[PDB]
């Protein structure tokens, strides 16, 4: 108690796509450092918005190509010294369909994300420090919200016709909300969480639409626990005190409009149920925003599952980190700037972090 | 010979449409049952007005007609009303359920499953069709079917049919009274949509109405059904110069080119001067100065918005009955004379004129009084951009809140589109601003 | 095209029903054998709305009837309007909740819900379009509660794009009628603010203080008490059964009342009510029914508007109107009582005329009112419940049944979740600059 934090702010722009390159759209926007500047096509006015941290991946030749472990190392290795220090901690990342957000955080096969690479480098950083003085423990679960419903993806199914199990959340009086029946399995090296994420990530629900061949119909959130137990003098029983951190590293999926991207039966509800996800996240923020400018707010947290687990991972007890994606063309003025104006809101969010 | 089309989207849509075929219906000799009785003497002709109604060789006149409301209410009171036999039998009540007042499910979850049956309903009418003249859309701003559904329809109208004038006749929301929490939404999605599709939308209020039967035809309490007789009327002098003969006709296209300097300010209002009661139709004279004054009024006007706080950019007076030419030359005179009636610098010719010989008709049963002489103003004015404000901030006053959202978005939206469109209101806003500077080298 | 299925669950709910149903078969002309002998003929053209024919000219109800107590079910059948209800509709058992959410939910509930789905779905699948549900359920006990939530729940997951309604009748504030009610209502909420769409909430008190003001009785019995709350139920689904000026359904009540999705509990109203002498003394226009409406002392949920300020009101007129008298009457008490409504929405009050009035009366007016005041209900209940929970005084009745504590302490966060979203909205705070 005592902390006062605040919720950093990263900003990536991804490259021209498919679709982008076979309507010759022209850029709009122009990094020129932290500062992020998007003017309209018909020469309208220019927006420009500050944030934390920028990363101008659009072509390879550029100064500054902020690459996959640049973003690594600029976000979550902070996170990561304080996990280790102590704390909870949180990512989540937010953009339209398609700007570039599943391949940052998890990312591809020949480019890792911030998952394989936040597990890898907390695996090193217990390798240099595992005395018999201070000892580690690690487990996690990967969980999945489709359809207002939470979904274990580190389950192995046998065949079946009607085989999704649904879970429940519950609200523990203390430690706040939590989901029954998380399968949390114990992860002592790379090669296992390695076999867990690949054993998820083909799990999760996708399906081809017109902007994504590889779309993302739910949010994903990442739940790696890790305690670690140590001595204080005390001639007593010793390995005495436990610190735990648990890490919640979440991609959201898109906004879905109907007309650029037609969908009929299931694949238009999942986008129903994303949008209305995403509509009551916006307003947590710009309703914690307000909580910075001293006003009395109510802060609308159950409207949704997603906003319900991340309660504590938005005001609460972590530290958090927001990374706003966006894309080059033209057409995408409106959901880059809604993008924009939400992440100008959450970067001001305070958090009161305990230390464990 | 020519021919025009009407879609009578929504429940007000409807009414204003029983209201205007009971119209046309007295006009032209048609009785509800379709069998015009006098065509025995005629032997053919066309009296039988080929503008609104179809002929067969059984002597049955059917209206080119279309009506939608999503919502089996409204139509199934024609389907066992007095015009039962007049409509053909497709009427579409595809409608199991409504749009709740939710553009979303008017224009995306229930704007689809009922459009493609409509649009064939439209080409079967057009096939029959020589001459067709344009399209007449009947509709609300407030609601979802005379939102989403028009919006959607004027979309795929001008795909399959393109240069052919498509006009409007909404009702528009009132300042102060409403019979909704979200006619603002939907009012700026409508705008939004339809704004690049349309070619001249007039626009009524119902408050102005209330006032207008108040002072004038003296009913303390009046109905819908007393209110939708007068528009009817406004179409019928739109519509006069295709059906009667005249010595200044005006056609569709001339509305569309008169009232529209910039292809965004296609907004005119409507004026009806002569609304008297038969006692009042006494103790007057009715003349065209009298007549063409009181379109003039502010008090008078079907929209409650001041000229007075704007300027005019145009106004068409359309005539009907003992009119002559020099009277419309006098007053429009005497109009410019006036100081309180400003212009803007780029229309010193600001008038348009239209004289049919046909005087109307009274509907049996009305409350409007049989008259030799009829006027009705279409008038493009900068006032009603105040009142497109007032739309505008209601909606922040919610949008910030994301009040009433999640019906939207749960039905198939995304919330950007919000934002989208009020942008483009506010440019309109700015357009109209812009279109009151005046010039300087 | 429009069709309502209802369901009735404990005491409450089935006698509301028995009235309910007395009710629209006397609007809709069907006597108690089934057979229609009334004059108009729009009483059938949306006969389907709540019927369903059999064989000759007789019209069924689409009624399922639930209890765990038989003594509910013959009351129907040894009654005026019992024959026409289809017998294989009654489920019921025997040896009831006992006051106990989770017998009903959990224990009793479990092992008899499944018949009723089986109900549900026969009588759902014979439905051109289904609109919603209408479940009239007591909470304060027991069946009403728990076995009430339970198919709320399943109806849900079942049917999601429907409309689920409930008229609740939540505890007093004064007097109990069941020493665990805090309990049970507190569950039954933390079950229907997650499920339901729009809820109605019912009162005793303040409806005794409707017969005893207003209608002069001395002596009311609860059918008098249901006589309101069916006038009401009509009242709401009115505009799909007739026809009128400017019509309403369920769906565009809901768009127009909730803001947000939990904020759905609502003060019922119904004009006109007088005394049998006074109806001489008073003239029956727009005016008296709206002063009627918007009375403190012709609401139903014993909370004060006063305290308050409405978010949002919806009237439904039943009669051969004018609409210019409505909408001035009703901006009128917009402005005059400025204070009791929210800025942040222009217009509160929504909309909506039948011409056809009920049998009896040229005009008519149904109420509903979505006001923070509402608060005050369930903030009552928390106290009682933390005074209870705090020494855990009646639990070990419902931990016996299968359940936990983490249960209560949830609903209890919930319900004071939602007093903190009604409270934020009633304080009326000016901007920097507005
Ligand atoms: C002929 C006449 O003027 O007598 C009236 C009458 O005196 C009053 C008092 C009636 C009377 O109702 C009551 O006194 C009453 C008693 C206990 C609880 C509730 C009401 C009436 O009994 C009730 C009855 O109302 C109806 O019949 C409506 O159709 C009503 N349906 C039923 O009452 C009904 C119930 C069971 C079986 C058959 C019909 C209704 C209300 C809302 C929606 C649909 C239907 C009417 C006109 C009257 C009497 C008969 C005195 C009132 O009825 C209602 C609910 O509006 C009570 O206040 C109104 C005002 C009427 O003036
Ligand atoms: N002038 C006039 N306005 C009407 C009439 N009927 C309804 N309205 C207006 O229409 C608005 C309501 O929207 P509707 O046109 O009824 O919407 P809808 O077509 O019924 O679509 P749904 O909401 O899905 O039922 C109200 O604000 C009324 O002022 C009418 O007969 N005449
Ligand atoms: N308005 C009204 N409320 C009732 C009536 N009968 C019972 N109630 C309420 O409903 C509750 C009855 O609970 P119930 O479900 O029947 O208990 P159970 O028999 O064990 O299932 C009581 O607490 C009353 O407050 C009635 O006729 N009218
Ligand atoms: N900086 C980049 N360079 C090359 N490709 C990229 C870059 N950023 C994103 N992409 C491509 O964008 C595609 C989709 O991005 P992704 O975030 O997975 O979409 P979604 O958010 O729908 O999951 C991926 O196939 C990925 O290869
Ligand atoms: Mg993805
Ligand atoms: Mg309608």
């Amino acid at each position: 108690l005592g902390s006062n934090s605040q919720v950093t702010v990263a900003v990536r722009v991804r490259p021209f796509s498919k679709r982008e390159k076979t309507e010759k759209a022209s850029q709009v926007v122009f990094t020129n450092g932290e500062e992020i500047t998007v003017e309209h096509p018909d020469m309208k006015q220019v927006y420009s918005f500050i944030y934390d941290v920028s990363f101008w991946s659009f072509d390879e030749c550029h100064p500054g190509y902020a690459s996959q472990t640049t973003v690594y190392e600029t976000l979550a290795a902070p996170l990561l010294d304080r996990a280790f220090e102590g704390y909870n901690t949180c990512l989540f990342a937010y953009g339209q369909t398609g700007s570039g957000k599943s391949y940052t955080m998890m990312g591809l096969n020949e480019e890792p994300g911030i998952i394989p690479r936040f597990c890898e480098d907390l695996f090193a950083q217990i390798a240099k420090k595992q005395t018999s003085e201070v000892s580690y423990h690690l487990e996690m679960s990967f969980f999945e919200v489709y359809n207002e419903k939470i979904h274990d993806l580190l389950v192995c199914k046998g065949e079946n016709g009607q085989r999704k199990q649904p879970l429940r959340a519950r609200e523990h009086p203390v430690s706040g909300p939590y989901v029954e029946g998380l399968s949390m399995n114990v992860v002592s090296s790379y090669s296992d969480i390695q076999s867990w994420l690949e054993l998820g990530n083909k799990q999760r629900a996708t399906a081809a639409t017109g902007m994504n061949d590889k779309s993302s119909r739910s949010h994903s959130v990442f739940t790696l626990v890790m305690t670690q137990t140590k001595t204080e003098v005390v001639e007593g029983e010793e390995h005495d005190h436990r610190i735990t951190s648990r890490i919640n590293l979440v991609d959201l999926a898109g906004s879905e409009r109907c007309s650029t991207a037609h969908s009929s039966g299931q694949r238009l509800k999942e986008g129903v149920s994303i949008n209305k996800s995403l509509l009551t996240l916006g307003k947590v923020i710009s309703a914690l925003s307000e909580q910075a400018n001293g006003k009395r707010v109510f802060i609308p947290y159950r409207e949704s599952t997603l906003t319900w687990l991340l309660k504590e991972s938005l005001g609460g007890n972590s530290k958090t980190a927001m990374i706003a994606t966006v894309s080059p063309a033209a057409s995408n003025i409106e959901e880059t700037l809604s993008t924009l104006r939400y992440a100008t809101q959450a970067r001001l969010i305070v958090n009161i972090a305990k230390v464990n | 010979m020519r021919e025009c089309i009407s879609i009578h989207v929504g429940q007000a849509g409807v009414q204003i449409g029983n209201a205007c075929w009971e119209l046309y219906c007295l006009e032209h000799g048609i009785q509800p049952d379709g069998q015009m009785p006098s065509d025995k003497t005629i032997g053919g002709g066309d009296d039988s007005f080929n503008t609104f109604f179809s002929e067969t060789g059984a002597g049955k006149h059917v209206p080119r007609a279309v009506f939608v409301d999503l919502e089996p209410t409204v139509i199934d009171e024609v389907r066992t009303g007095t015009y039962r036999q007049l409509f053909h039998p497709e009427q579409l009540i595809t409608g199991k359920e409504d749009a709740a007042n939710n553009y979303a499910r008017g224009h995306y979850t229930i704007g689809k499953e009922i459009i493609d049956l409509v649009l064939d309903r439209i080409r079967k009418l057009a096939d029959q069709c020589t001459g067709l003249q344009g399209f007449l859309v009947f509709h609300s701003f407030g609601g979802g079917t005379g939102s989403g559904f028009t919006s959607l329809l004027m979309e795929r109208l001008s795909v399959d049919y393109g240069k052919k004038s498509k006009l409007e006749f909404s009702i528009y929301p009132a300042p102060q009274v409403s019979t909704a929490v979200v006619e603002p939404y939907n009012s700026i999605l409508t705008t939004h949509t339809t704004l690049e599709h349309s070619d001249c939308a007039f626009m009524v209020d119902n408050e102005a109405i209330y006032d207008i039967c108040r002072r004038n035809l003296d009913i303390e309490r009046p109905t819908y059904t007393n209110l939708n007789r007068l528009i009817s009327q406004i179409v019928s002098s739109i519509t006069a110069s295709l059906r009667f003969d005249g010595a200044l006709n005006v056609d569709l296209t001339e509305f569309q080119t008169n009232l529209v300097p910039y292809p965004r300010i296609h907004f005119p209002l409507a004026t009806y001067a002569p609304v008297i009661s038969a006692e009042k139709a006494y103790h007057e004279q009715l003349s065209v100065a009298e007549i063409t004054n009181a379109c003039f009024e502010p008090a008078n006007q079907m929209v409650k918005c001041d000229p007075r706080h704007g300027k005019y950019m145009a106004c068409c007076l359309l005539y009907r009955g003992d009119v002559v030419p020099k009277d419309v030359n006098a007053a429009i005179a005497t109009i410019k004379t006036k100081r309180s009636i400003q212009f803007v610098d780029w229309c010193p010719t600001g008038f348009k004129v239209g004289i049919n010989y046909q005087p109307p008709t009274v509907v049996p049963g009305g409350d409007l009084a049989k008259v030799q002489r009829a006027v009705c103003m279409l008038s493009n004015t900068t006032a009603i951009a105040e009142a497109w404000a007032r739309l505008d901030h209601k909606f922040d006053l919610m949008y910030a809140k994301r009040a009433f959202v999640h019906w939207y978005v749960g039905e198939g939206m995304e919330e950007g589109e919000f934002s989208e469109a009020r942008e483009d209101m506010a440019a309109l806003e700015k357009d109209y601003e812009e279109v009151g500077v005046d010039s300087v080298e | 095209m429009r069709e309502i299925v209802h369901i009735q669950a404990g005491q409450c709910g089935n006698q509301i029903g028995a009235k309910f149903w007395e009710v629209i078969s006397d609007e809709h002309g069907i006597d108690p054998t089934g057979s229609y002998h009334g004059d108009s003929d729009l009483q059938l053209e949306r006969i389907n709305v709540y019927y369903n024919e059999a064989t000759g000219n007789k019209y069924v109800p689409r009624a399922i009837l639930v209890d765990l107590e038989p003594g509910t079910m013959d009351s129907v059948r040894s009654g005026p309007f019992g024959q026409i209800f289809r017998p294989d509709n009654f489920v019921f058992g025997q040896s009831g909740a006992g006051n106990n959410w989770a017998k009903g939910h959990y224990t009793e509930g479990a092992e008899l819900v499944d018949s009723v789905l089986d109900v549900v779905r026969k009588e759902s699948e014979s439905c051109d379009c289904l609109q919603g549900f209408q479940l009239t359920h007591s909470l304060g006990g027991g069946t009403g509660s728990g076995m009430g939530t339970l198919l709320i729940s399943k109806i849900r997951e079942e049917y999601p794009d429907r409309i689920m309604n409930t008229f609740s009748v939540m505890p007093s504030p004064k007097v109990s009628d069941t020493v665990v009610e805090p309990y049970n209502a507190t569950l039954s909420v933390h079950q229907l603010v997650e499920n339901t769409d729009e809820t109605y909430c019912i009162d005793n008190e303040a409806l005794y203080d409707i017969c005893f003001r207003t209608l002069k009785l001395t002596t009311p019995t609860y059918g008098d008490l249901n006589h309101l709350v069916s006038a009401t139920m009509s009242g709401v689904t009115t505009c799909l059964r007739f026809p009128g000026q400017l019509n309403a359904d369920l769906r565009k009540l809901a768009v127009n009342m909730v803001p947000f999705p939990r904020l759905h509990f609502f003060m019922p109203g119904f004009a006109p009510l007088t005394s049998r002498g006074s109806q001489q003394y008073r003239a029956l226009t727009v005016p008296e029914l709206t002063q009627q409406m918007f009375d403190s002392k012709n609401m139903m949920a014993a909370c004060d508007p006063r305290h308050g300020r409405y978010l949002t009101v919806a009237a439904i007129f039943r009669g051969r109107m004018s609409m210019k008298e409505v909408d001035e009457q009703m901006l009128n008490v917009q402005n005059k009582n400025s204070s009791y409504f929210v800025e942040w929405i222009p217009n509160n009050v929504k909309t909506a005329v039948c011409d056809i009035p009920p049998r009896g009366l040229k005009m008519s007016a149904t109420f509903i009112g979505n006001s923070t005041a509402i608060q005050e209900l369930f903030k009552r209940i928390s106290e009682q419940f933390t005074a209870m929970f705090r020494r855990k005084a009646f639990l070990h009745w419902y931990t016996g049944e299968g359940m936990d504590e983490m249960e209560f302490t949830e609903a209890e966060s919930n319900m004071n979740d939602l007093v903190s979203e009604y409270q934020q909205y009633q304080d009326a705070t000016a901007d920097e600059q507005g």
